[PDB]
Parts: structure tokens; C-alpha cells; sequence
């Protein structure tokens, strides 16, 4: 390469962090959220009660855990949906969130099991 | 094998095979063999000791 | 993978391990191309240097450009293999083509003798070089790190061999390795292309071996195969990298890529070594000949060369 | 520091025997396998052998565990173990032993244990597949006392 | 090409068999220490105050 | 797909406008430059001599015509090289030049036929 | 699952018992998408010049 290295991307997180769900014939522990203008979404992240991301001084305001991969550029997730999916109640899964900067994660923990979210300790 | 080029969807380029790296896992002691299987059936056991002088 | 936790039978609690990862990468590749001509005028009333009535033949031109160019070759050849051992490709001019440590992204490791110092330990440096050649191999598979070439410099190679923690320890054994390495001569290696024999030493199951090749650019400038970069010349240096034998045939290590040559007729086949074309001028005023080549030399696991240092700091 | 020691060094530097001359300048890797490496460290002296071990495992919260290392030392410290061959007492007082428990699953009470147990659960309405893996069990000596620790430290 | 199931099935049985090893290790090394601990650090057998 | 569509691009153009050149062993006709840090280059377009693109007000100063696509962000040419390449004499290319905006083509093109280049008609 | 990569059918039908024998559930899936590769070829019609 120009620099002498050159990296293609890493591969996003698909979702495997699901382990306990409520079952429903209409899905019981899954909301659907409208993106939001040129905002990237992955596996893992926290989303407020209007779509967007959690910051620092605002945990108390996490509703849900996104669990699709959106892209921005193409306004379509990596299933070809026109919309971002996430659990906010009754569901177990693995400790894999992503938060911003400066955010807490014990604050978000403590907010989003009030909702009856638990979460697993994962092995290294 | 022929694969997508970097940034172009119209050429190609050639994809060398895989690498991969596994965490190391060891057993030395394991392998000693000292310890014997006792397989019980309840969730405690208990036993006698004695002596003299 | 961790080490699993203890947890209460009648709580029903338990962990679970986390996913992997995966990522790619890309290389390119480094060109090189030469040129060369023949004319009549070189032909003409040229007395043979040998004798003194004897007129040269276009044979004999020929014969020496063509090896001249194959020389050239050889000699590009055995730099770009040597600056691929050492984990950076560079051409002769700077130019930075592949960074193995960055695209890898895995750190160098180095190794001090500190041979200046009476007291140092030789053997904690040579153990350390194998508990890293042997851990961080990470394939899954025994390791046996005793296998491994070392190349070393010549003041590398001295500073070693004076050590007074080798020369009592040789000395003190009636064995006939101890009295050839202290009064024999150490000259029982191979064959570089200039010598017969290279020195060789033999201490702790590790064999040293001294090179002492260099080249010249196309501008005066030596370049040092062994010598690291932008270490002083003064400092003893070298580098150790696994054998053949270490991972097996299944998992070779150093790979060579070619690529096709850009003329007519070669848009999509497989690269050969060299390429040599012949173009005969235009009105017979003479030939013409071209040689092209296309190759990057890569190494698949970065993080099994290491390099030494005489000193420490 | 046990290698480097003077009264080892020159013990065995005036020894004119093949063994000598081995452990001095060739190579003390003759050891088996420890699963990562082909051979270990080994070392004979006064009639016994060491050997040298190296072990390391993740816990999750991410520090590292030695093995060998003993509580409350720093590495810095040589430190050790020594325990009983199976042959000193001989086979018919086997000194270790470990206890395998049963699993709280249905059908398992009062049953004999097992080292593995691996069970696998088809989540509701066809969605994907669930697993399960037990164990119950507990390593333990009738003899402690016969438990050495050596260091490398001058208390 | 795509993966398969059986792929995946194969993969997290190696990895929880792994684990468990791993673990299995750990354990008999710290019984022949003396007492003991899991990786948390609590404590299960002290067989020098067991056997006084 | 969003908002009614979704086009993955057209296939950059392909070196074919070279009509004739008189070859030599060192590419006599043919120059080297090296790639500004974040300019998009492509094959038909109108270089200075300091490798920056010709804009309007600066016709009489072009130097060459592009023949090879390279990318800014991985900084190599779509064949894996460093540097850019142009015809800056002695060429018959086909009448396909790409211009920036407001630049005059006539300038252009009477300033390269000074150079001994020349531009053969067209069809659709 | 077990559909994760076989072809598309035209629609799905599936039944279910409920936890305790207390009845019976369907579901219906589909997933589909009509498309033309000539779209220049349809035409509109009016009826009034304007």
C-alpha cells in the first residue's frame, strides 16, 4: 500500500447475544425504531426511547439494545429491512454492549434491568 | 480463487487461502495421572481417622 | 478461551464464553524492468584486450550483457529475500511496499545479551528467545523452539565468542568440541559464494552462524544484508527466524508471489520467474533485449523474527 | 538463580563426565511435553530432578493466574512445589483421589456421577437450539502434610 | 460459500470441551498446592485444617 | 430498497482511448506523477504539470491526459501502483476528455496540440 | 430455523399448541417482491389532452 498496509475492515458483530427470549407469536421483547439521519448502527449499542444512541450523562434514558447492523449510506440493514430492531424487556443476554464515550455501563445495567433485562457473565 | 478487487465491483483480484491462530492449552499435570475417578452419590461423604502413640 | 467460575447448584446461575473475530487484508506487488542495446560501432576496430591482433565477435558482447543482467537479478533477488527476513520489504530506494508488523499488527520483540557486561546471562537471554519463539506461535500444535536459524555480525560474532562465561565453561571440558572452539579454527560452515566456509559456534543447543554479505546501489551507497536498521555499526547485531522443520511442510511460512508481464498475450496467465524479450532494430542498425520481473516476498506470521542486540539498554 | 548458583557452577564444572558437560554448555531442554512445548527444563542435582513448568490461564475478569506461583509472592521470588511420587506409599494406598457429584436434573437423584454432563433444548416455536453442560466434582488429598513448598528466599 | 450448522455445532462443542479442561487443570494444580480456590478466589477445602 | 432505489455505480472507464504511440524501451511518450493526497483520478482527465487537475481560468497550462484510476483512500491505482501516469506527447487518443466545470475543451484541446497531440473524431 | 439458506416458497404455514392443551395457533409467512426488467415498455393511457 501507499503507507505499506492496507485492512479491508473487520467483520461486524452478527447477533449471537441472544440467549433467553419470551417467546411470542408477535414479538413480545422486540420494538421497532425509524433510523435516524446518517447514523450508523451495530450489535450491542444502546438507543434511547426515540432511536437515539445514549450519551454521557443521560443512562437513565436507555430503553433498548439494538440488535441489527444499519448502514447510512444505503438507508438498509444487512437483512435489506427499512427499519432498526431492539430488545428493551424480558430477554437475557451476553455482557457485549457498546457505549459511547465517558458513558457509564453500570448506570445503563442498573437502568435497563429494571425492564427485566439480565445479563450473563461472558467468559474471555 | 477470484474474488470482488478492493473498491471496484467490475475487476478482480486473488484471495491466498486463510490463516488461522489458536490459545495455547496446557496439561501437563493432567497428564501425570495421579488423581483417581470416585464417583459418589450424594453431595457430601465423610471419613474416620486414628492413631496412637 | 478463560477459565470457568464456581457457582451455587441451587442458584442455577452460570457464564458463557464470547465470540470470535475475523478480518482481511491485502498486498501489493514490486515491478522491475531493464533495458539493453547492441550496436555495430562497439564491433568495429575493437582490439581484444587479450591479445594484440585479435578483433572482438558480437558473441561475446552478447554472452557478457546477458550474464551481467542475470547477475543483476540474482543480486536484487537475494536483497529483496533478506529485507523479507528482516519483516519490512524496501526496495533499494526507500520505498516502502510492505509493512508486515502494521498489517499483522503484532509487535517486534528484541533480545539483549549485553556481552559488554562479565556478569550477563547468556543462557536467561537464549531461554527467553525460545519461551517466545515457542508461545507465540499460536497454531494449536507441539512447538519445539530449539529449531531456529540465527545470522549474527561479525562483531556480534566476536563479542560472543570472548565472553569469559564461555571461554572458562569451554575451557573447563576435556571434550574434542571444547578444544576445537577455543584453539581450532571455527571456520566449518557452508558456502556463502565468496568463502568456502562460514563460522560457526556451537553453545546451549543454539548454532551461530556470521554473514557478512553487502551490496551497492546504482549511487555509491553499501547497503549491509545482516546489519538492523539504524543501529550503529559498532554494536554487535543479527536476526533469528524459525526453520522449516519447526511447523512442518503443512504449514509453510515464506511464500513468494509472481504476477504476469503487461505485453501482449500474458493479460491473464500465471507469472513465471523472469521474462526476456529480443527486438531486432529498425533498418538493421542493431538489437535490442528487456528483461522484466513482478514478485513481493511476505512472511505469514510476522511475530516469529526476532532480532539481537550485542549491547542492553 | 538455582543454575547460576557458584557451588553448582563450579560443582559441576570440575566434573569431567558426559553429564556434566551437558547440563553446562548443551541444553537442559530433555523434559516431555507440557502440551505447548516439545521439552522442559530439567535439572539433576543431589538426586533429584526439577523442572521447570510454565502455566498461565485468562480469568474472565482478565488477570492472569500461575500456576505455579505461590499466594502473596511476588514473581520476582523463585518459588516451588514438591510432592509425593505414586510409588512412595505404593499403589495400594493411593493418597488423591476426586469425588464426582450427580446433576439436579430429573431422572439423575440418587444416580452415580459423571465428569460431563451435556444436555441440548429446542427453544419455542422452532427459533434455534439451546445447550447445557454440568459438572460437580472436588479434588482433594488424605495426606497434606506431605505437601512441600520450596523458595528461592533468604527468611 | 456458506456456512452450515453442523460447522457452528462442532465449533461451540470443541469450545466448551476446551473450557472445561482448562478449568479441570486449574483445579487439580491448586489442590496439589494445598487448598482449594476457585478463579473468584473462594475458598472450599483447607485439608491442613481438615486433617489439623 | 429506501427511498426507491439503490445503484452501486457505473465501471470506471477502461484504457482503450490510446490510438497509436511510438513505443520505446523507456516509454517515451509517457510521465509519471506523484498523487496529490486527496484527489480522485480517473482515466480521460486534464493534469497540470504539478499533477493537480486543470480547472477554469487555466487552459493554456495543460500538461497531460490521465490514463489510469486510482483511489484516494487506499492510495494505489486499480493495478496495484503508486504513482499516476499520463501522455504528455506524441499521441493519437480518442475524442473523450473529462473536463471540471466551466473549463473550455477548444483551450484545451489547442493547448495539448502544441504538445503533438492529437484527437481522432468520434462517433456515438 | 431450519430455513436459513433453502429456496423462498411461495407461503409458509405452521401450527402450534398452546402451553397447557388450552388451543390451537397458526402463522402465515411470506416474502416476496414483483418486479419488471423493461419498465420503458409500460405505458399510461388518458383519456383527456392536456
Amino acid at each position: 500500500a501507499y503507507q505499506g498496509f492496507t485492512k479491508l475492515g473487520n467483520r461486524e458483530p452478527l447477533n449471537d447475544i441472544i440467549l433467553w427470549e419470551q417467546i411470542t407469536p408477535t414479538g413480545h421483547s422486540r420494538k421497532e425504531y425509524t433510523p435516524q439521519a446518517s447514523t450508523e448502527y451495530r450489535v450491542g449499542e444502546v438507543l434511547k426511547a426515540d432511536g437515539t444512541k445514549v450519551q454521557a450523562g443521560e443512562e437513565a434514558q436507555a430503553d433498548s439494545v439494538c440488535i441489527v447492523n444499519f448502514y447510512a449510506d444505503l438507508q438498509l440493514s444487512y437483512h435489506g429491512q427499512l427499519k432498526v430492531v431492539g430488545i428493551h424487556r424480558d430477554a437475557e443476554l451476553k455482557d457485549l454492549l457498546t457505549l459511547e464515550a465517558s458513558v457509564d455501563a453500570a448506570a445503563v445495567k442498573t437502568a435497563l434491568a429494571a425492564k427485566g433485562i439480565d445479563f450473563v457473565p461472558t467468559g474471555l | 480463487m477470484l474474488t470482488n478487487s478492493e473498491k471496484s465491483r467490475f475487476f478482480l483480484a486473488d484471495l491466498t487461502g486463510e490463516v488461522q491462530s489458536i490459545p495455547n492449552t496446557y496439561g501437563y499435570i493432567s497428564n501425570l495421572g495421579l488423581f483417581r475417578s470416585a464417583p459418589i452419590t450424594q453431595t457430601t461423604f465423610l471419613m474416620d481417622l486414628t492413631d496412637w502413640d | 478461551v478463560s477459565l470457568l467460575d464456581a457457582v451455587d447448584r441451587d442458584s442455577r446461575k452460570a457464564e458463557t464464553s464470547a465470540p470470535e473475530r475475523v478480518r482481511q487484508i491485502s498486498f501489493p506487488m514490486m515491478y522491475f524492468k531493464e533495458v539493453e542495446s547492441i550496436t555495430p560501432d562497439e564491433i568495429q576496430g575493437v582490439r581484444q584486450p587479450g591479445t594484440a591482433n585479435e578483433l572482438t565477435t558480437e558473441a561475446v558482447v552478447r554472452a557478457k550483457k546477458l550474464m551481467k543482467i542475470r547477475t543483476k537479478f540474482d543480486i536484487t533477488r537475494e536483497f529483496l529475500f533478506m529485507q523479507a527476513l528482516k519483516g519490512k520489504v524496501v526496495d533499494a530506494r526507500g520505498t516502502l511496499y510492505a509493512d508486515l508488523y502494521k498489517q499483522f499488527d503484532v509487535e517486534k520483540k528484541t533480545v539483549y545479551f549485553d556481552l559488554d557486561n562479565p556478569n550477563a546471562d547468556i543462557d536467561a537471554s537464549i531461554e527467553e528467545l525460545r519461551m517466545h519463539m515457542e508461545d507465540e506461535a499460536k497454531t494449536g500444535t507441539v512447538i519445539n523452539g530449539e529449531e531456529i536459524h540465527v545470522v549474527v555480525d561479525r562483531v556480534f560474532f566476536s563479542k560472543l565468542v570472548k565472553h569469559p562465561k564461555i571461554r572458562d565453561a569451554y575451557l573447563a571440558q576435556q571434550t574434542p568440541l571444547a578444544w576445537q572452539q577455543i584453539t581450532g579454527s571455527l571456520r566449518t560452515g557452508g558456502t556463502d559464494g565468496v568463502q568456502a566456509h562460514m563460522n560457526t559456534f556451537y553453545y546451549g543447543g543454539v548454532k551461530f552462524v556470521q554473514y557478512n554479505g553487502k551490496f551497492k546501489d546504482k549511487r555509491g551507497k553499501v547497503h549491509t544484508l545482516v546489519s538492523i536498521d539504524s543501529v550503529a555499526a559498532t554494536v554487535g547485531v543479527g536476526h533469528a527466524f524459525p526453520n522449516v522443520s519447526m511447523l512442518g511442510e503443512a504449514n509453510n511460512i515464506f511464500e513468494v508471489a509472481y504476477g504476469p508481464c503487461p505485453k501482449m498475450g500474458y493479460a491473464n496467465t500465471l507469472g513465471q520467474e523472469l521474462y526476456v524479450f529480443e527486438y531486432e532494430k529498425d533498418r538493421d542498425e542493431g538489437i535490442d533485449f528487456e528483461a522484466h520481473s513482478y514478485m513481493l516476498p511476505y512472511c505469514t506470521r510476522p511475530q516469529l523474527l526476532v532480532d539481537v542486540r550485542a549491547d542492553a539498554k
